């Protein structure tokens, strides 16, 4: 109707494809977004299906460069396409200015990628037929604003957010953010409040082969927190449960 | 129940096309105009043997004799032809030859002429005889 | 065709010339031919591809025999009767001629 | 073998029956007292000569109704009051009087080929353990299906509303549609049984009607079960295209929500669903609450393979030849209908011989040609 | 083959014959319904019945003619009749049906019009007993339809305060199963007003003007009474919008459509008639039916939340016995926004891990396993939170 | 059929068929009943213009509204001799 | 075309005549039979000549409906269909389908 | 041309991915193990009809580095197609970067065929999924990883794909561990001799065996080498 | 609409199974039998045409083998048409590779090229498979002689003996209890006219109707030469088997 064409408007006024896409995030395995002024933390679900999964090497964890950090979730089949452009886009700018290129603007470019659906619209050459199905979380530091985390559609928008969540268990998600954010936290209150509302969407025990976190911070760059370091957060969650 | 006093009509049918079976008579004749109303079990033999088609393409000398006995019925000068419009148009029915002379007698009528022109009869030729895919009025399949 | 509700599957096959013969046999004895016309010479005129095929070259020919006006259906009626099935065989055997116009 | 007493009690039992029953007629019926006889005097005063059924329109309540018989004139008829006044309402037949018309009494029942349909005529003798395996399926069918009917007693004690309904699908030939039928030979609650392409008709309005009927007869029927055999043959089933298509099948379904609980409040039917074709239904039928536990159904594995091929060879003469148990090993997750199939094919090997010892050889041949159904009806063959 | 075989054969088709034996001397009947405090009637069975006194051949009105009436009798045959012996004029209408007598052809009794109507005898129902405080999850969202339909039929006292006629319509909608009908079932206890009960596709039959008919018909016997509600259940088949095809017989199901719209409104305003739409989807409803003016008011019932989760959940696990312990505010954390029929069935779905175990009652525990189940065959399937998408 | 013969007893009867387009329609009958109808009445109209009666002097005149609605039978000259538009 | 009747002869006519071979080898009798080939090889033929000697009916059915004139549709005539070749058994149901009905 | 043959969907899904993986389940069935020093890839082998030549009938298992070795299921067309841009892409690790390619650059690279046909028109992903395994040079850590036709992968300590292949998994759950891997190349080799006997069954005429070794070392175990096991494994 | 009049069979069905590729096989069911048979000291292609006339000049057509190379011929089982494209692009693909590489095409390679351009057809294009079979006669040093069967779907199964076309399974049941692994020319020669005398498309097999070839090892000095036989040498081998 509206589905067999990559570039059509349809008796609401506005893309179709383009809602399956949101509807394509809810099959994600979820990833949870806390950002402070102190560094920004990302977590993500990982999803074990079974004992003979390898999870230690399986992440949803992607650097895009030094000071810039990034979790996917949704269908990775997309996101695939979309990490590597990425990837490139710092590097060119890096290469182009030898400096650091801010979050706003890497993210811009990457919903300029999202934006290729159709086959005979404008100028700009259509490597697509249709859509993404991928939402990110680039989080990550520059110094202009300090701090920043961006939530990129795949429609091609994006917007600057404090938490954000996204994958299947959003909604649910969301529910805690509004609740639970605020200015005061820290980095460490902060890496506590990702597990806190991971656990009620997780659908396993919470533990560290199917959950990985992972900092941007200035000083120290983008550092991947090794299973060791997620174990011991987890257990003093369970510490604060003990409080209640 | 009225359709079915249609069905029931139609059973009697059978009943005495069976019954009336090997006797010196001639078996019902009937005809039809479509033959996509009939049943397989009036089409079936037993009632209808025999299967006289009828078409509309026929042959030359077929279409011919068309325009021929019912060239016999009406008068005619003789500067009209019967046998150059053969090839003209080979998709025609006779009661559509039955047609195109009937309207040549009303082209005369308008002339106040009493025997058919070729004037007459070849105006009328050309009109309610349509244009169809299989005519020869576009052809280039030779 | 879901197997457990069918277990018998029963192919009919367009004749042999051994099984088009008998055909041509079992209705010449309702009629009364010429004696001396083999009917085992029809089916090897024809080549057919069913039991009606055969039908219609002993129908045919006792309608050319009823023109003729004889009691006996002769021998000319089934060289005759075998073209003219022949011919409507492969008649519709090209795309298919209409029955029902 | 040896079951020839049991047949002869059985068989004694029955003549007895013949027996009482013919003797008690004949003079000691009920010929011989007055609470009879001296009742029925009054009873046929009332009474015809013609009894002129009628259809009953509406009620008033003064002891009238307007009726309008099958022989076209209405009447305004009144009730003689013995019949009790209010038993009767719209759609039953009425017997009038063959003078002015009262409604002398009342008929229950009239059979309509309609609910014949539904209706069973035969009784499924194959019951439980003759679909025997899928035992842990089955726990979804007679711990909400069967057993809420044969003891409302656990669920007293529970409290909360009974399991209402279930869906039953999976790959052909895993017993589903003796399932149905081998826990209603048990309660002997009221079966009704409807096929799946005769909702589908090439006449359009009427279909839900059909489909209305049938749940109308189960609230009527207090214990209540309706197999609904095949609800996949609605999606993939239309005739033309002015009254089946698209249009018919959307009335069908919604019709089907308000029978089955919608607004209703009838009595309890439990459902039973034949589908393997589960987007043929509803997002307000395959929500749960409606339809409470939902029952997949896997191909049995290889040791209740052993349990399905036992069934079928206490039917089977057996020899000193048979191996039942290589005949199991080359099957791998396969359905309980290539078993059932090749014992039927394996017994066609022996009449073949004209021969009534089945064996190991007649079983693998049929095996070889029940996997032919498989790898050729399939062209390709081995997968390319 | 063992010596019994043989003769296992001869006994079973002894019981064959035997069960038809058994069967033809008893014999086979079909009783009338009868009455033990009935033994004497014929006192005045025969004042009723006995001559003509009279059940009477019943007749319409088709023409008052100033002063006799031209009546079409159910026989056809059309004849001149007049007043009898307890009739005014003023009891006469047009269109009226009127018993006059079989022999000579005179209005005896005035009756109700129309016996066309008979089929709509089908679809009028008796109330169900379901209280108030059962509700389909507990917001202010059944005290709108308490605004609309239910109080202003106890007091009109303060709808002509304001000097406002009161709203009659309503849309019950939202996403399938949150209990839709039985907020209105909970009202039907409620209002102690007739309840007349419509079904959507049992409006359609072979010939069409047949359905036409039956649709005017029950709508005009609201109009007869006053403080009665006709439901409007499951118009999603004839109630969405009309749309013109040019090949199909879409057509004759657009003609039910119409009907519906133009008894609503009438040639004369609703005579005490509150109207409800049961719509599992506002997404296709007519722009003819959608309109404003005669649905008004309309209050979504959306999807319950956390809280009213557990708030339904509280009914459910009320009426089960359980044992104390329980969190009904987890439940509702486990389960996303998720219909009140998952919450209806993990009560039951725990009352069957209940009896595995041999219980009376049930736990917490039980409810882990049944919300788990709910939750993966959700998955299985499609909607989930869905409204069937748009808005 | 009883109009056509009174008007065959009437000296030079003109016969107005006016806006015949469902009085004419063709085989349907995937329809509802009342297509049936349809058909009966049309058959009648084929015997009367050619079968024993030929007229000659009661005169035939069909007006319709879109010459396709028309049964290809009532669209045939020698019945119809003259089909003429008027635009 | 004789090969056809060996074929069709065990399966129709023996369960039939000898339902007792069948019980003992443990065979559930045949269910539905495919007859196939060009039209005018006497399929139909051929069920009517087992019908003679198996006593059965010949009810041929043609998913007609004129040969309906009290139920009037297919889809209600299976039930009473059945019926009636139960009560006049032993039967055949010859459902030759065409598939050009409309 | 570039008239989408690849279409999004109102579940947000992609249609022909749902197609894919029914297409690799129909198709035959791979096993793979690693040990602690080796990797076995053994796979389900179409050679029931009699007179074909076994031996010039192409593998299940093909070699494209001298350690690293890929296994197909799905359609046998689609494979052998990625099975040459495998060759090219090994050839130019080596001719920009030097050394051998990785398992890791390998597994990435058959993905990008897929992902290239998934979000273009005009193409459709291949109906392939594979397990591509062996060692990193200079490595002995046994790798595996699985690709499916969606264009994405997974590593494993075990995976099966294909026919039965939750039969498999699951009799590999009772067996196989992630935390102690088989210390041996002929428990590892016998393991999944056992898995393949319960389903493929028939012989070591359709089963087959490929072991590589750490740094540089293919070797294939002939079918009477297979038969040995087979034998051993039915006594035990 | 230049979407609208496409109808989509580069896709998979919900099977995982191509449509056209399904329907392929099947029209190539339509052509007659065609043979392959692998003795030791060659391999003998068969096959008998799939039409015939008497005033068909059936003595110098070529409708079923064809010659790719010198050690390297083709039956043909399927169009005509189809065939003639693939023929002539292996052609061009096997002189290639002696033109580079100065020595004659093993049988693997060829026969996995052709495979390749049926995927092709496939995966891109819009274009519909050609439906062929062919069943190679084919010899390289390294395997000796090498039979094979390519499908439409462009895939290659090893054999011993095989057949297409017409009466496939009739066909191979009659290799399969007739072959030895030590069968020569000689009796090759023989079981492929007798399976084709059961597998006949008229009621008399003839000469004319029959193409026949051979590639034999007897040809001195270690060469294989292959012989197309004339229909009056084919005749000669007719009366040796005795059919007529
Ligand atoms: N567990 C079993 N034990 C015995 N017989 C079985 C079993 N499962 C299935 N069968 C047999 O398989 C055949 C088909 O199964 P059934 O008709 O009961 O439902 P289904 O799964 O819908 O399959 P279908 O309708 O395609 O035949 C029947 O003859 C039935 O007796
Ligand atoms: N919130 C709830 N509380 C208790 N039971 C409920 C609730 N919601 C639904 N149910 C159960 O579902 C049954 C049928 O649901 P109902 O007919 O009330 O549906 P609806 O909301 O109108 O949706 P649909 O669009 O599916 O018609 C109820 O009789 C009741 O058993
Ligand atoms: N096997 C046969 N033996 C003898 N005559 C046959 C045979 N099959 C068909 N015929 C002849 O051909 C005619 C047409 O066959 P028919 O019975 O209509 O075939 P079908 O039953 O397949 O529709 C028959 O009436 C009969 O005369
Ligand atoms: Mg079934
Ligand atoms: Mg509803
Ligand atoms: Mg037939």
């Amino acid at each position: 109707e509206y589905d067999r064409g990559v570039s059509t408007f349809s008796p609401e006024g506005r893309l179709f494809q383009v809602e399956y896409s949101l509807e394509a995030i809810k099959l994600g395995s979820t990833a949870i977004g806390i950002a402070t002024k102190e560094g920004v933390v990302l977590g993500v679900e990982k999803r074990a299906t079974s004992p003979l999964l390898e999870s230690d090497s399986i992440e949803k964890i992607v650097e895009i460069d030094r000071h810039i950090g990034c979790a996917m979730s949704g269908l990775t089949a997309d996101a695939r396409s979309m990490i590597e452009h990425a990837r490139t886009a710092a590097v060119t700018h890096n290469l182009y200015y030898d400096e650091d290129i801010n979050v706003e603007s890497l993210t811009q470019s990457v919903c300029d990628l999202a934006l290729r659906f159709g086959e005979g619209a404008s100028g700009e050459e259509r490597l697509m037929s249709r859509p993404f199905g991928v939402a990110l979380l680039i989080a990550g530091h520059d110094a202009d604003d300090g701090y920043q985390l961006f939530h990129a559609e795949p429609s091609g928008t994006f917007y600057r957010y404090n938490a954000k969540a996204i994958g299947s268990g959003s909604e649910g998600a969301q529910a805690e953010l509004l609740n639970e954010w605020h200015s005061s936290l820290t980095l460490k209150e902060a890496e506590l409040l990702v597990l806190k509302i991971l656990k009620q969407v997780m659908e396993e025990k919470l533990d560290e082969n199917n959950a990985q976190l992972s900092c941007i911070t200035k000083q120290d760059g983008f550092k991947i927190y090794d299973n060791e370091k997620t174990a011991e957060l987890i257990k003093e969650l369970k510490e604060k449960e003990a409080a209640e | 129940g009225s359709d079915r006093e249609v069905q029931r009509i139609l059973i009697e049918l059978l009943t005495q096309m069976d019954g009336f079976d090997q006797s010196t008579n001639v078996k019902v004749i009937m005809a039809t105009n479509r033959a996509d109303t009939l049943d397989p079990a009036l089409l079936r033999p037993g009632r209808l043997d025999r299967k006289i088609e009828f078409p509309s393409l026929r042959d030359r000398r077929e279409r011919r004799l068309i325009f021929g006995t019912i060239a016999s019925k009406m008068s005619l000068a003789p500067e009209a032809d019967l046998d150059s419009l053969i090839i003209r148009n080979d998709s025609l029915s006779g009661a559509v030859i039955a047609a195109i002379m009937q309207e040549a007698g009303l082209r005369a009528v308008r002339k106040n002429r009493y025997v058919i022109l070729q004037s007459d009869l070849e105006e009328a030729y050309a009109t309610q005889v349509k244009t169809d895919n299989t005519v020869d009025k576009f052809d280039f399949y030779k | 065709l879901r197997p457990g509700r069918i277990d018998r599957k029963i192919e009919f096959p367009p004749p042999s010339v051994a099984a088009r013969a008998e055909i041509l046999r079992i209705h010449s004895r309702k009629m009364n031919l010429t004696r001396g016309i083999n009917l085992r010479k029809v089916a090897e005129k024809m080549n057919g591809c069913s039991g009606a095929d055969v039908k219609g070259v002993c129908t045919e020919a006792g309608m050319y025999a009823l023109r003729e006006r004889r009691i006996h259906v002769t021998q000319e009626d089934f060289e005759l009767a075998v073209g003219k099935v022949m011919n409507k065989n492969q008649e519709t055997a090209i795309s298919v001629a209409k029955l029902f116009k | 073998r040896c079951k020839l007493k049991l047949l002869r009690m059985e068989r004694i039992k029955d003549h007895l029956l013949l027996e009482e029953e013919f003797v008690s007629n004949s003079e000691i019926l009920k010929p011989f007292e007055k609470k009879q006889e001296e009742e029925k005097k009054q009873l046929e005063e009332i009474r015809g000569n013609p009894l002129s059924i009628g259809t009953l329109e509406e009620i008033i309540d003064d002891d009238h109704a307007i009726v309008t018989s099958p022989t076209m004139p209405d009447y305004y008829v009144s009730i003689l009051s013995f019949v009790d006044k209010e038993l009767l309402e719209p759609g039953c037949s009425v017997l009038l009087h063959h003078k002015t018309m009262s409604i002398v009494g009342v008929l229950q029942d009239d059979a309509d080929p309609m609910v014949s349909v539904m209706k069973m005529d035969k009784s499924p003798t194959e019951s439980y353990s003759d679909i025997g395996g899928l035992e842990s399926q089955i726990q979804e069918i007679k711990e909400s299906v069967e057993l809420p009917l044969t003891h409302p007693e656990l669920y007293e004690e529970m409290g909360i509303k009974p399991p209402k309904g279930v869906i039953l699908y999976g790959a052909p030939g895993t017993g589903k549609t003796l399932l149905a039928k081998a826990v209603a030979n048990q309660t002997s609650a009221t079966f009704l049984r409807i096929v799946g392409s005769e909702l589908i008709q090439k006449y359009l309005g009427d279909g839900p009607r059909l489909c209305r009927q049938i749940f109308k007869v189960a609230g009527e029927n207090a214990p209540s079960i309706v197999f609904i055999d095949e609800i996949d043959a609605i999606g993939t089933k239309r005739y033309d295209s002015n009254s089946g298509g698209e249009r018919e099948i959307q009335r069908t379904m919604l019709e089907l929500l308000n029978q089955l609980d919608g607004f209703d409040d009838r009595g309890d039917v439990k459902v039973i669903m034949a589908t393997n074709k589960i987007e043929t239904l509803d997002p307000a039928l395959i929500r749960p609450g409606r339809i409470d536990r939902k029952i997949l159904f896997e191909n049995p594995d290889l040791s209740t393979k052993k349990k399905i091929l036992g069934i079928h060879t206490s039917k089977m003469n057996l020899s000193e030849d048979v191996n039942l148990e290589t005949l199991v090993t080359t099957k791998d997750d396969l359905s309980g209908a290539d078993i059932q199939a090749m014992c039927t094919e394996a017994g066609l090997l022996a009449l073949r011989e004209r021969r009534m010892q089945v064996t190991a050889e007649d079983f693998k041949q049929a095996k070889e040609r029940v996997m032919k159904n498989k790898v050729e009806e399939n062209l390709e063959g081995l997968y390319l | 083959a063992a010596p019994y075989a043989a003769k296992l054969k001869q006994t079973e088709n002894d019981l064959k014959d035997i069960e038809a034996r058994i069967k033809e001397k008893a014999g086979v009947k079909e009783s009338d319904t009868g009455l033990a405090p009935s033994h004497l009637w014929d006192i005045m069975g025969d004042r009723q019945r006995l001559g003509e006194e009279h059940p009477l051949q019943v007749a319409r009105c088709t023409k008052i003619i100033k002063g006799k009436y031209v009546i079409n009798l159910k026989q056809i045959a059309k004849f001149v009749v007049g007043l009898g012996e307890r009739v005014r004029p003023k009891d006469i209408e047009e269109g009226m049906r009127v018993g006059v007598d079989r022999s000579k052809y005179n209005i005896e009794l005035p009756l109700p019009p129309r016996i066309d109507p008979s089929v709509t005898m089908m679809t009028v129902e008796e109330k169900p007993d379901v209280t108030y405080s059962d509700v389909g999850g507990c917001k202010d969202q059944i005290e709108k339809l308490r605004e609309v339909v239910e109080l202003p039929l106890l007091s009109p006292e303060r709808f002509a305060t304001l000097g406002i006629d009161p709203p009659k319509g309503i849309l019950l909608y939202g996403p399938p199963g949150t209990g839709k009908t039985l907020c209105a079932r909970a009202v039907a206890n409620r209002t102690d007003a007739t309840f007349i009960r419509v079904i959507g596709s049992e409006l359609v039959q072979k010939y069409v003007g047949e359905g036409a008919r039956m649709v005017r018909e029950l709508f005009e016997m609201a109009r007869t009474k006053k403080a009665c509600i006709i439901f409007f259940d499951e118009i999603d088949a004839v109630g969405g919008a009309r749309f013109d095809d040019g090949a199909g017989g879409d057509n004759e199901v657009q003609r039910t459509m119409l009907e519906l719209i133009t008894q609503l409104d009438g040639f004369d305003p609703r005579g005490n008639i509150k109207v409800m739409f049961a719509t599992n989807r506002p997404n296709t409803l007519d722009p003819a039916l959608l309109r404003p003016g005669r649905i008004d008011r309309k209050v979504e019932f959306s999807l319950p939340d956390l809280e009213g989760r557990a708030n339904i959940f509280r009914i459910h696990s009320k009426s089960m016995s359980v044992e104390r312990g329980i969190r009904w505010e987890l439940i509702s954390r486990l389960c996303p926004n998720s219909t009140g029929a998952e919450l209806r069935s993990v009560c039951t779905e725990a009352g069957m891990f209940a009896i595995r175990a041999r219980r009376k009652v049930a736990t917490e525990k039980d409810f882990l396993k049944a919300v788990d189940k709910v939750i993966s065959g959700y998955k299985k399937f499609s909607s989930t939170s869905r409204y069937m998408q748009y808005n | 059929r009883e109009m056509f013969a009174y008007a065959k007893e009437h000296e030079p009867c003109i016969i107005f068929m006016d806006e015949v387009d469902a009085i004419g329609g063709r085989r349907f009958s995937e329809g509802t009943s009342a297509d049936r109808e349809i058909q009966r009445t049309l058959m009648e109209l084929l015997t009367q213009m050619d079968g024993f009666d030929n007229l000659g002097q009661t005169k035939i005149i069909m007006a319709t509204n879109r010459p396709d609605t028309l049964d290809p039978a009532l669209l045939r000259p020698g019945r119809l001799d003259r089909k003429v538009e008027i635009p | 075309l004789t090969k056809q009747i060996k074929e069709i002869k065990e399966v129709i006519e023996l369960p039939v005549k000898h339902p007792e071979l069948f019980e003992s080898l443990g065979i559930a009798q045949p269910k539905g039979v495919i007859l196939y080939g060009p039209p005018g090889t006497g399929k139909t033929l051929l069920a009517r000549a087992v019908a003679h000697h198996t006593d059965c009916k010949f009810i041929r059915v043609s998913g007609a409906e004129l040969v309906q004139k009290y139920i009037g549709e297919g889809s209600r005539m299976v039930r009473e269909l059945f019926v009636m070749a139960r009560e006049h058994a032993p039967s055949i149901i010859f459902m030759d389908e065409i598939d050009s009905i409309g | 041309y570039d008239r989408a043959l690849s279409i999004f969907s109102p579940d947000g899904h992609i249609f022909q991915v749902e197609y894919a993986l029914e297409a690799v389940k129909r198709g035959t069935c791979a096993v793979g193990v690693k040990g602690k020093n080796c990797v076995v890839l053994g796979c389900e082998r179409r050679s029931t009809l009699k007179l074909q030549d076994t031996r010039i009938t192409p593998s299940k298992v093909s070699k494209i580095d001298s350690h690293v070795v890929l296994s197909f299921s799905g359609l046998n067309a689609d494979s052998r197609i990625l099975i040459e841009k495998a060759r090219v892409e090994a050839q130019s690790h080596r001719l920009t970067l030097e050394d051998p390619v990785t398992v890791e650059y390998l597994t990435r690279y058959v993905a990008g065929v897929q992902q290239r046909y998934t979000q273009s028109g005009g193409v459709r992903p291949f109906g392939v999924s594979t397990l591509i395994a062996g060692f990193d040079p200079r490595d002995d850590e046994p790798k595996l990883y699985q690709t499916e036709p969606s264009g994405i992968y997974s590593s494993w300590s075990a995976q099966t794909i294909g026919r039965n292949s939750k039969t498999v998994r699951e009799f590999l759950e009772k067996n196989y561990d992630r935390k102690e891997p088989p210390a041996t190349v002929e428990e590892c080799v016998k393991l999944t001799v056992r898995s393949l006997l319960e389903v493929v069954q028939t012989g070591a005429k359709n089963i087959e065996i490929t072991v590589v070794k750490p740094d540089s070392d293919i070797v294939a175990l002939s079918s009477e080498e297979i038969n040995q096991y087979v034998t051993q494994i039915e006594q035990e | 609409g230049s979407r609208r009049y496409d109808s989509r069979t580069t896709i998979f069905s919900p099977e995982g199974r191509l449509y056209q590729v399904e329907y392929a096989l099947e029209s190539i069911s339509h052509a007659g039998t065609a043979i392959g048979i692998m003795a030791s000291d060659g391999i003998v292609l068969a096959a008998e045409r799939k039409v015939t006339s008497t005033l068909l000049e059936q003595d110098t057509s070529t409708e079923k083998l064809y010659k790719l190379n010198d050690k390297i011929a083709v039956a043909v089982a399927g169009l005509t048409a189809d065939a003639e494209i693939l023929i002539n692009t292996a052609r061009i693909h096997a002189q290639n590779y002696l033109k580079t590489y100065n020595e004659d095409i093993p049988v693997e390679i060829l026969v996995r090229r052709l495979s390749d351009i049926k995927q092709g057809y496939t995966q891109h294009g819009g274009l519909r498979p050609f439906g062929v079979s062919f069943i190679y006669a084919g010899y390289d040093d390294r395997y000796g002689y090498q039979l094979y069967t390519s499908n439409p779907s462009g895939n290659y199964t090893g054999w011993k003996a095989i057949s297409v076309g017409a009466n496939t399974s009739a066909a191979q049941t009659l290799l399969q209890m007739d072959y030895k692994d030590d069968m020569k020319v000689d009796d090759a020669i023989e079981l492929a006219l007798k399976t084709l005398s059961k597998t006949t498309d008229s009621s008399a097999l003839t000469y004319d109707r029959l193409e026949f070839a051979t590639i034999r090892k007897g040809a001195n000095d270690g060469e294989v030469y292959q012989k197309i036989f004339k229909p009056q040498e084919i005749k000669d081998i007719l009366v040796k088997t005795g059919i007529t």
